[PDB]
């Protein structure tokens, strides 16, 4: 019933963004600029130079660099939601298991030896303030 | 006319990249493969193979950009194109539609209070077709028609785990006043627990799945109550992709017999499970063994 | 913040025709123009213009085609181009819209189980700007916010009178839980009777008309009871976009006041209505006359 | 509740076609044909050669010969939409009074001569099987 409640409590989840409004808002050109690659005719135009390509969306200093960078995670702070952006790393010829470990620190051997054992434990992870 | 079985399965596209290379059997493939065989030989039985089936999936920002966002839609046209995500459009056949059963199933939602979009054009990517493939194989076409049924889960919020379990009871309601006698299944895919993006990427609850298996077998009214922060927090941020089991779900009645369930970790970033569910009254024998629980964890 | 009146207008192409060709004074158009001016006036004084106006009509086959048919949609883009309809763009300004409510309303009927479609990107047809120069005249830009609602009225079935009845209760509650203090209109564009097709077209039916307009005032939960079929036969065939006027008028309380109605019979091939009301608690003056009625057979 | 009896019902309004899924799926290329007339360079184009223009359509011989013969009462038999035709009398410079007048057998000035004078009656129009 209280939008502003409901949004509130994903603040307290550890390691994730779940995309709301606002970060739909912030990330549009971002998203739609990764939709774009759906089309093999774009995907062969940005990879022969993805500079000039990224600079036909009129993305924010930061987002373009996270883009060129191929940094995930800060693809995401600026609005990016890892739907649209499974079109680039695909682009690229890159797993969904890659993308997801290179967020989170590990190496790829790590994440996948991690994935083998089970996986990562909820515990610990579940909110920032309980600490739990 | 008839909703007779509901199954559930994950749509993780590495598992149709393991067909089209040829690793499929590998080993870590291997097992995967083997868990969904006693689906494969089940369904190709007589009286068991659909006529339709309704499959309940995410659009993972295929059909839809950030430009127009259904809550629920439905594919009334007569054939859907595998989507380009990236590597090319899937070498798989085009999926056949329904379109006198999907535009009466549009139609009688609308009567029934659910603000339907009807979708006349639109590719489907591996929400839909990766479960076509572990279940039918590699035909030269679909054994069945298919109607796509995709729910938002991508922009927030996504419909309540309420909504969803109410809107099943309509789909069986509206597939029962069908003229025709036709067996007609309704699929949930996606799940189970997962986390795709952040530093908690990798995040696995077997606990929180399997009482989800649990609860939908048994209870899924009070199941239909959990709040999307309780998905999210303890089955990961793509975990809430378990809220299209509810839909499929609330399509049978509240008897039903679990004939077999196959829990995998991992699948890629995923918890894979698949099920299949009749009504009591009408089901099957369940298989032996009825319950299958692999990987290195378990 | 606040939802403070609610106002309905027909849209019919004509009126912006005659706009533009200079012939709205001539001895047809004339008194209809006639009739809007005391409500360009009023919304024109100190206080009574909105910041922003909610703006419920139906798309008339512009923004949608036959292949996204969505039954309920909201723009919460920040900009929206007129359409081009055959004639070319129709020559106004853009319409500039208000993100953050508009994302809060779709997150809160979302939440309240409505089957939202968020809209992005869309051009406004008739059914939204020929009411925007009816009431603002020809500004440079218009001198409010405006939050465009298409609504399904095209393929069948729309939804019901009394989902659209609840639907504006909705609005109204996530207007008052958005923490700024804004002025909010609801307007519901469309009607009154008439039919564009076939023999029986240039229906017109004053007698059903100024019932609507009675029970929509005294009692609209009766009136949101009245089936499709009673439009229809009744209204004409294009007389169904009458069921957006009770989505305006959901969203202000039981008790309203009347400030002011016009009705013009004819108008191209429709009878014209237009009205202003308030939540009974918080009304104006009613303007004077109150009540205008026109036309050669009126 | 019932689809069917819902449906039903509309077949008793006499000169009436409400559009409903079977006439939709019936008039799919008839109305996305005049959807593209919303574009200024497909109205020349159609302009410059209609029957050339209609052959991209992939219309049935009856839809194609109304278009042609603008005979709106014939294209809503062939599934056409008024709001989606209104695109066609729109690119020929018509207004909807004159679609509409057209589609009653009225000429131009009668039908605007009852226009004036308030208008098609309801009585005796609303039910075939009833009478009224
Ligand atoms: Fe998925
Ligand atoms: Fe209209």
């Amino acid at each position: 019933i209280d939008v502003h409640a409901y949004l509130a409590e994903f603040d307290d989840i550890p390691g994730t963004r779940v995309f709301t409004a606002q970060r739909a808002r912030k990330g549009y050109n971002l998203n739609q600029f990764a939709m774009s690659l759906m089309k093999a005719e774009n995907r062969e135009r940005f990879k022969a130079d993805e500079s000039a390509y990224l600079d036909e969306w009129n993305l924010t200093p930061a987002a373009k660099a996270a883009v060129l960078a191929r940094d995930y995670n800060a693809m995401i702070d600026e609005g990016g939601n890892v739907y649209f952006l499974s079109k680039l790393f695909s682009t690229d010829g890159k797993s969904f298991q890659f993308a997801a470990g290179s967020m989170t620190g590990m190496t790829q051997e790590e994440y996948a030896q991690m994935m083998i054992d089970g996986g990562r434990s909820p515990a610990g992870v579940r909110s920032i303030k309980g600490g739990y | 006319a008839r909703v007779t079985t509901g199954i559930t399965s994950s749509h993780i596209p590495a598992l149709g990249a393991a067909i089209q290379t040829g690793t499929s059997d590998n080993d870590y493939w291997g097992p995967v493969f083997k868990g969904y065989q006693p689906i494969r030989d089940w369904i190709k039985q007589p009286g068991n193979m659909p006529d339709v089936v309704i499959l309940v999936y995410n659009d993972h920002a295929s059909a839809f950009d950030m430009n127009i966002i259904p809550t629920f839609a439905i594919g009334c046209a007569e054939t859907f194109k595998p989507a380009d995500e990236g590597w090319g459009p899937r070498p798989v056949p085009d999926v056949k539609g329904h379109p006198d059963l999907a535009w009466h199933i549009a139609q009688s939602l609308i009567l029934d209070e659910f603000d339907m979009t009807i979708m006349n054009q639109m590719d489907v990517d591996h929400g839909c077709t990766v479960p076509l493939s572990m279940i039918f194989g590699e035909p030269e076409e679909w054994p069945c028609k298919v109607i796509p049924f995709p729910v938002n889960v991508v922009t927030y919020p996504p419909p309540s785990g309420k909504r969803c379990f109410a809107l099943g009871d309509s789909i069986r309601a509206a597939v029962e006043s069908f003229p025709e006698d036709l067996n007609v299944h309704v699929w949930g895919t996606g799940g189970m627990s997962h986390q795709l993006q952040g530093p908690r990427a990798g995040l696995i609850n077997k606990e929180f799945d399997l009482n989800f298996i649990d609860k939908l077998i048994s209870d899924p009214e009070e199941l239909s109550k959990m709040p999307h922060i309780q998905y999210l927090r303890e089955s990961g941020s793509e975990g809430v992709e378990l809220v299209m089991w509810l839909i499929m779900r609330g399509a049978l009645p509240e008897k039903v017999r679990d004939l077999y369930t196959f829990y995998h970790i991992p699948a890629s970033n995923t918890a894979l499970g698949a099920m299949i569910l009749q009504p009591e009254e009408t089901a099957g024998t369940p298989l032996e063994p009825r319950k299958v629980m692999s990987g290195h964890s378990l």
